[PDB]
RNA sequence: UUAAGAGUUAAACCUAGCCAACGAUCCAUAAUCGAUAAUGAAAGUUAGAACGAUCACGUUGACUCUGAAAUAUAGUCAAUAUCUAUAAGAUACAGCAGUGAGGAAUAUUGGACAAUGAUCGAAAGAUUGAUCCAGUUACUUAUUAGGAUGAUAUAUAUAUAUAUAUAAAUUGAUUAAAAAUAAAAUCCAUAAAUAAUUAAAAUAAUGAUAUUAAUUACCAUAUAUUUAUAUGGAUAUAUAUAUAUUUUAAUAGUCCUGACUAAUAUUUGUGCCAGCAGUCGCGGUAACACAAAGAGGGCGAGCGUUAAUCA
């Protein structure tokens, strides 16, 4: 499972789940950061949104797009 | 919305409406007659006793209630043109006839107020007077169910 | 109903001048046609290309015509000048030092 | 207008359909805040009436509410009515032709007092 | 357990068999035409009994519990008409006791599942302007009528007023010849029925587009009260409708 | 408000508030409610889809549940309490004109209104959504009303190929007639329980050409001559009205044809009289639908809790 | 001292008290409230945006004048930070627009004083970023956002269950497997547009909004009580007058279908990977749970998700 190390606008530190087939996040991403925690792994409470900062929507998704942040 | 139950299901407030004269008119007589009622001390009292010592800088007795003399007051605010001294003025007749008006319309306030005071106080205490009148039959009631009564001690009574 | 010319003011031409407010140039908009100055509304004045201020003074001043009242110019308004209230402690700090 | 107290229209409603609320208020308050009393409501729009009801002879009627005995309490303390407050009233025949003004002939109707 | 159930015939009836595989038919569609039956080239489906309105004062309603679900009949003798092996429409095997066994009040249900649910009578003609010259005339009064008749107060006023439109249109002959063929139609479709303030109008001078008019209020109680509840962003918002029919928040 | 959208879907089989065919079908073909081996919240949701197609299918669901009025109102038998679920929208206009057979369906009611066809106290309504209180009167514009229970007008050409084949038919008629005349006539009166002028008396009739007719209507009608249909092409006597012109009613109304107790109707004027509004009362309930007791019941407890 | 009580402030002299485990003192946080909003069966709980009431502040602190009322958005002094005019200077947008920053995120450097108010003036009238209007933004709510009819296409010859042929017939499937009356087509409307006219907000007159709402589909009058037949100005035509009298539509997403939990018509790809997931949990060649096609179930100009409130 992806997760990624984000440091937010308040200072916090926290451990983000990154949904989708695909991330196009590398170190240095701006991202925005909703609640939520990936149930199988501890540690991980908060979900990446994708379709925003430096995140895309998932490559050719056509389903559920909006919570991927496809077009269509 | 659940607070507006309480007034009739009425969402907002009107100024509280104000009274016309602030203190109770002579001719009100009830309340002269409370206020110079005599004043109550014991376990529910409102003034100091007899030989208890009131503080040195402070009044024994609360201040007295000021009754309006409707009439007085008419008197002095309203009054009335002294003397009919004018000459025709393009602004003296104008401001006569408002002057005149409003003399005429605060007089008539003063007295409606008065009335209504009247009127509504006679009317409590002839509803109560009436009621009066239920309690006594009841008392009547009350003789003929004992009427029929053949002195022997009987467990309601017990 | 139409008031008719006064030797005061013999025409449109004359009344546009007199009550001033920058209307003489509504000459050309009215034609000199005293009727057709005292019969239409500021629906036709702003048809015919007059701007809010303007039609609006213009029916004043037609009225006041029409019920006798003279029509002198009042000029707007202007500020002080120093300046407006808020401002006038500071133009005059400046004014006086460059005096 | 002048003095403290003053007898105004203050504006209820919503945008595009104006009601007025007659009230008497302090001169420096806001027009929309709470006033020393509520006299009354104007709805200035007149009351629309069929293309018949014109040939029968009915107009247009504007409702005002008011009370009557209370703002003759108001007018004779020295509450000073507001032109369109004064327009009103005088309409009504509290207030007579002493408060007409210059910048203001026949009666078709004359006012008339029902039950 | 819930399924997505899709709606058979409770009743049944002759499905698809073996189909050619450009037919592209559906088992509902082949209901849907077992129960209208031939089409006409008209358009119509006049071996159906639903097709054609009743003109006896007996309301035709559908009954397909107590047909079996066999809703072809003669359009002249009435007689039924059942689908066959052979495909033509033929007389049925038995009959069907329970089309004749049909209780009074099913008659007039309009539909099998709600057994509450009945069509209300139709008054005759001359019970209407019976109705309207007793009232109007004689003066006697809604009450009056109403135990005389057996109807309700409101109904009688209704009828009065109808009939005070149905005179006017009269008068001027407003009705046409489409509308008395309805009108008789509807008719015969439908069992038939056996027997204070002070108030200030202000001076009206001319050029006057409109009149003041001042009602006695009281303070305290007249007003728009100051913090009233905003309803115009919630979903209980208020909506009248002023008298010209403009809807209105009020 | 909702589009529509699959409203006479067979395989869906719910009825709604229409005069047409294919609701008859689902109506006819639907048995009852299947209420029966579901939890609780299935019993609920089948009765929201059943009674909720019918009552209010243009309304939308968050706008319904404002409406809805969770306090009914009722005036030896049982009172259906809970058939007035949706009494409350017996007094939209809209309803009350379906409900006096001015309109074939709620949404045909609703085009009538928002069309500027409907009055209410001589007042010209154009929206749906207003609320009769008793006693009101309400119209409909008579030509309205008939194109609403009147079969529709065939297109020209449609009525032109009718016309072909009764014309055919007819002749076929005719020539049998006149081949065989003494038993025809005999097996005619054998349908309706010898003069030989009779098959004399009946006279051919000559067939049309569409291709020559085509586009010269005033030229059909004088070229039809058939006993019935005398000058006039088929389902258009005067071609400028918006229904069939020798007015028959429509097909598929004695189902649907339902006499409210809450309004009184005159068909003649096209107007109605809002007496009441609909109340249940012992044996018998005035909010006409096709579902029983439980269904309405079933949705009402749905409705209380908003689904919970 | 004050108009006025009081260790309120200043002076003097006495007594030893006062508060506190039903929580003092101290610390942190917070403007408070309603006939306001949300929620609940209710008690209550939450918010304090919007409507209204009270308080405090107008970059920070202290003091002074005036005054009835001020530690005033005033004055003096100082602090912070900028500008020039470099002076016992000015300014501080928590007034309306607007800019930069911070933020997940919250608009016009708009029109008019026409209305309702406020100030000045005797008056005419002047000013009014209050206010009224409009602009932007689905942030919220309401109304509209099209009804009726509709499973075939050709050929044959005062009655009426018309019948025969041929031809085709998209997706899925071989029957209770459907998509689907859904399309197309037909009938009839209306919105918009185009013409006229046209209120009301305001009257003595004044209309920003405004390319006004609304009404009629040529225009009036003349009678009846909305529908009509008539008289008179339009109207192109053909040849003053028989005729008709603008045109006209259609425009839906988003989530879900193992149970909770509504969603049976089935197929494909992957194979404890990719991935899904609110809880149970699913994924190893047969996945109803991942990614999809078909079908289906919600809500619908919104749908879902996150964050919070109540239950
Ligand atoms: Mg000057
Ligand atoms: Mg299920
Ligand atoms: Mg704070
Ligand atoms: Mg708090
Ligand atoms: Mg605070
Ligand atoms: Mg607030
Ligand atoms: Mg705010
Ligand atoms: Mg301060
Ligand atoms: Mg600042
Ligand atoms: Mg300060
Ligand atoms: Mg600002
Ligand atoms: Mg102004
Ligand atoms: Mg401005
Ligand atoms: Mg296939
Ligand atoms: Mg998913
Ligand atoms: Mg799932
Ligand atoms: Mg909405």
């Amino acid at each position: 499972r992806k997760a990624c190390r984000v440091r937010l606008t308040n200072g916090n530190v926290v451990s983000a789940y990154i949904p989708g087939e695909g991330h196009d996040a590398q170190e240095h991403s701006i991202v925005y950061v909703r609640g939520g925690r990936c149930q199988d792994l501890p540690g991980v409470k908060y979900h990446v949104i994708r379709g925003a900062g430096d995140l895309s929507g998932v490559v050719n998704r056509i389903s559920s797009r909006s919570k991927y942040g496809a077009k269509k | 919305g659940k607070g507006a139950a309480k007034y009739g299901f009425k969402s907002g407030v009107f100024p509280t409406t104000r009274s016309i004269l602030k203190s109770p008119t002579t001719k009100q007589t009830d309340i002269i007659n409370k206020v110079k009622s005599p004043k109550p001390k014991g376990v529910l009292g409102i003034g100091y006793a007899k030989g208890v010592k009131h503080p040195k800088g402070s009044h024994r007795l609360s201040p007295k209630v000021n009754f309006i003399d409707v009439d007085n007051l008419i008197a002095k605010t309203v009054a009335e043109p002294q003397s009919i001294k004018s000459s025709n003025g393009s602004a003296q007749k104008v401001r006569l006839q408002k002057a005149e008006l409003r003399r005429k319309f605060l007089i008539e306030a003063f007295r409606k107020e008065e009335a209504r005071l009247l009127h509504k106080h006679e009317y409590l205490q002839k509803r109560t007077k009436e009621l009066e009148k239920a309690k006594e039959l009841e008392l009547e009631k009350l003789n003929k169910e004992k009427s029929s009564d053949l002195t022997i001690m009987t467990l309601d009574k017990m | 109903t139409i008031p008719k010319p006064s030797d005061q003011v013999p025409d449109v031409d004359a009344f546009l001048n007199k009550i001033g407010r920058n209307c003489n140039e509504l000459k050309d908009t009215f034609e000199n046609n005293w009727n057709n100055l005292f019969q239409w509304d500021s629906k036709i004045l702003k048809e015919k290309g007059v701007n809010i201020q303007q039609r609006k003074y213009i029916l004043k001043q037609v009225h006041n015509y029409r019920n006798n009242r003279p029509i002198h110019e009042i000029k707007l308004g202007k500020k002080s000048f120093f300046g407006g209230e808020r401002k006038r402690k500071a133009f005059t700090a400046k004014w006086k030092a460059e005096n | 207008t002048c003095g403290l107290v003053r007898i105004r229209l203050a504006r209820f409603g919503r945008k595009n359909s104006p009601v007025y609320n007659i009230v008497v208020a302090n001169s420096r308050k806001a027009r929309d805040a709470k006033p020393i009393e509520v006299l009354g409501t104007y709805v200035p729009v007149p009351s629309p009436v069929t293309k018949r009801e014109l040939k029968r002879g009915v107009v247009p009627i504007k409702d005002v509410k008011l009370d009557f005995d209370r703002t003759k309490y108001w007018i004779g303390v020295g509450a000073q009515p507001s032109e369109t407050v004064t327009k009103l009233l005088r309409k009504a025949g509290i207030l007579n032709d002493a408060w007409a003004t210059s910048k203001n002939r026949k009666v078709v109707f004359e006012r008339m007092e029902t039950l | 357990f819930s399924r997505r159930r899709i709606a058979y015939p409770f009743y049944p009836f002759k499905k698809l068999g073996r189909q050619h595989p450009k037919k592209h038919d559906t088992n509902l569609k082949t209901a849907m035409r077992q129960f209208l039956g031939p089409k006409n080239y008209k358009g119509e489906y006049v071996m159906n009994k639903y097709f054609t309105v009743p003109t006896n004062h007996v309301p035709n309603y559908i009954k397909p519990d107590l047909e079996r679900g066999q809703s072809l009949e003669h359009p002249v003798t009435k007689k039924p008409l059942q689908l066959r092996y052979d495909g033509t429409l033929g007389p049925p095997p038995v009959e069907n006791k329970r089309l004749q066994n049909i209780f009074k009040d099913r008659l007039l249900q309009p539909f099998p599942s709600n057994p509450h649910c009945k069509t209300n009578y139709v008054l005759s003609p001359q019970l209407k302007q019976s109705i309207f010259e007793e009232i109007t005339v004689e003066g006697l009064s809604a009450q009056q009528v109403s135990q005389k008749y057996g109807l309700k107060i409101p109904r009688v006023e209704a009828i009065v007023k109808l009939v005070s439109v149905e005179n006017s249109w009269n008068r001027r002959n407003r009705v046409s010849s489409d509308l008395k063929t309805m009108d008789e139609t509807l008719y015969r479709m439908f069992p038939v029925f056996d027997s204070n303030t002070k108030v200030i109008y202000g001076e009206l001078v001319e050029g006057e587009r409109s009149q003041y008019k001042f009602t006695n209020a009281k303070v305290g109680k007249v007003g728009y009260r100051y913090g009233s509840g905003n309803r115009d962003n919630k979903k209980d918002r208020r909506i009248g409708f002023n008298k010209l029919g403009q809807m209105v928040y009020i | 408000p909702r589009k529509a959208n699959l409203l006479k879907s067979l395989a869906r089989g719910r009825v709604r508030t229409s005069f047409n065919k294919y609701n008859l079908f689902n109506l006819y073909k639907k048995g009852g409610v299947d209420l029966k081996s579901k939890s609780l919240y299935q019993q609920k949701w089948t009765a929201k889809q059943e009674t909720r197609a019918y009552h209010g299918e243009h309304l939308t669901e968050k706008r319904w549940q404002t409406v809805f009025k969770p306090k009914l109102d009722s005036v030896i038998k049982e009172t259906p309490f809970l058939l007035q679920t949706f009494a409350v929208l017996e007094k939209r206009l809209d309803f009350a004109l379906f409900r006096a057979m001015f309109a074939s369906s709620v949404r045909q009611a609703r085009q009538f209104i928002l069309h500027g066809n409907v009055r209410v106290n001589g007042v010209k309504i154009k929206h749906p959504s207003y609320t009769l209180k008793p006693g009101d009167m309400f119209s409909v514009k008579p030509d309205k009303v008939l194109e609403a229970l009147g079969a529709k007008k065939p297109s020209f050409q449609e009525a032109l190929k009718i016309d072909k084949t009764q014309i055919v038919l007819w002749n076929k008629y005719v020539k049998e007639a006149k081949t065989e005349p003494k038993e025809v006539w005999e097996k005619k009166l054998e349908n309706f329980e010898f003069d030989p002028k009779w098959a004399k008396n009946l006279k051919y009739h000559d067939p049309i050409k569409l291709s020559e007719l085509e586009g010269d209507e005033p030229k059909a009608r004088k070229l039809i001559n058939l006993p019935w249909q005398k000058n006039y092409v088929y389902g258009r006597q005067d071609p400028k009205k918006p229904f069939f012109t020798p007015w028959k009613p429509r097909p598929f109304l004695s189902p649907f044809a339902i006499l409210p107790h809450h309004l009184e109707i005159s068909f003649k004027t096209c107007h109605a009289v809002y007496l009441r509004d609909p109340v249940a009362r012992p044996g018998q309930s005035e909010v006409i639908s096709p579902f029983d007791v439980p269904v309405h019941e079933r949705a009402y407890m749905y409705y209380l809790r908003n689904g919970k």
